[PDB]
């Protein structure tokens, strides 16, 4: 996660062990810059995933007539005027819970019981 | 004088189409008459 | 519970600044200087050439009787320079390239000496990018490598 | 349910009851779906997808 490029060459910095300082270094496998590592996590796999559940939450959410409104209030705003819509993630075994989008504070929630 | 567009059927997916004027635009029966639903849109 | 067709009975019974003259600026500089314009795309902040080195240069680096193709003057131009524009030493460099996009609607207003301005518009304008900054390639041994 | 609470209530005059019961023609869906509700249409097994983005 969170790659890292080089610049006055732009391409992206592998992660080139240190082990004399006994840490690790980011190369630059065309132009031999370097730097430190800022944390030791180098990778991630990340199967399950929880993103997306808010694909593209812009201003506009509350301009699109076609989502269905909602009453229900803001945890924050305590306004009562909200759009909603299911999760995002378009895969099969995604769940079928509800994000709202309050159309004053732009606050996302959930109808969540589970987990919120 | 703008009283009626055309439509596509891709522009189709971001209009939100009432059903009749009447049974659907004014906010708020014949048992014979059959059964619809509301303008809760 | 009918279709009333006689409806047409009602319907026909009921009806401080800087201000500056610009003028027919000299053509002849124009019929053979040609204004284009370039942009460096190495984000490096200022990247002027001021500070890249001297010297400086831009510059670019039997049958019978028969029927071709036809093809407008400026593309058959455009085509025929395939030859980028450059700047070098004798070691750092940038090469050019066309950009079209946008080469009308740009008629420039340089601050001259004063702050009035002949007109101009662009000529072309042109994407400058940098080069072998690393000036690394395997151009024979690319393919012997992409195929180990 | 709603079917038989049609075919239920039909007397044995009803001439379509005594088509059924003659077992001559028709059957209870027929019924079912001529008097009291047409009930879920499907395709591929399957309720009415979203054609369109996320509505039918
Ligand atoms: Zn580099
Ligand atoms: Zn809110």
């Amino acid at each position: 996660t969170t790659f890292r490029f080089c610049r006055d060459c732009n391409n992206m910095l592998y992660p080139r062990e240190d082990k004399e300082n006994n840490r690790l270094l980011f190369e630059c496998r065309t132009c031999s810059y370097v730097e430190e590592a800022g944390s030791p996590l180098v990778y991630r796999h990340e199967l399950i995933t929880n993103i997306g559940e808010t694909a593209g939450v812009v201003q506009d959410i509350g301009s699109d007539p076609t989502l269905p409104r909602s009453d229900r209030e803001c945890p924050k705003c305590h306004s009562r005027e909200n759009v909603f819509f299911q999760s995002q993630q378009r895969r099969k075994d995604t769940s079928m819970v509800l994000f709202f989008v309050c159309l004053s504070c732009s606050h996302i929630f959930t109808s969540d019981q589970k987990n919120k | 004088e703008g009283l009626v567009e055309y439509i596509d059927a891709e522009e189709e997916e971001s209009i939100l189409i009432a059903m009749q004027p009447e049974d659907l635009e004014p906010a708020e029966v014949d048992p014979a008459k059959r059964i619809r639903v509301s303008h809760h849109a | 519970f009918i279709k009333r067709d006689r409806m047409r009975r009602n319907f026909l019974r009921m009806r401080e600044y800087n201000e500056f003259p610009l003028r027919a600026i000299p053509k002849e500089d124009l019929e053979n200087m040609r204004t284009h314009l370039l942009k460096f795309q190495s984000k490096k902040k200022i990247n002027p050439v001021t500070d890249f080195h001297l010297p400086v240069r831009l510059h670019r680096k039997r049958k019978t009787r028969q029927l071709k193709v036809l093809d407008e003057n400026a593309k058959k131009l455009r085509f025929e320079e395939f030859y980028p524009w450059v700047m070098e030493d004798f070691y750092n460099t940038w090469v050019g390239s066309y950009e079209a996009g946008n080469s009308d609607s740009y008629v420039l207003l340089s601050v001259e000496d004063d702050g009035s301005f002949t007109m101009i518009p662009a000529d072309k304008v042109y994407k400058f990018t940098a080069r072998n900054k690393y000036a690394t390639l395997t151009i024979d041994e690319a393919e012997k490598r992409m195929d180990k | 349910k709603a079917g038989r609470l049609a075919e239920v209530n039909l007397k044995d005059l009803n001439n379509v009851k005594q088509m059924v019961m003659a077992g001559s023609k028709g059957s209870f869906i027929n019924i079912a779906q001529m008097s009291a509700c047409v009930g879920q249409q499907s395709v591929e097994g399957k309720r009415i997808a979203f054609g369109f983005v996320d509505r039918t």
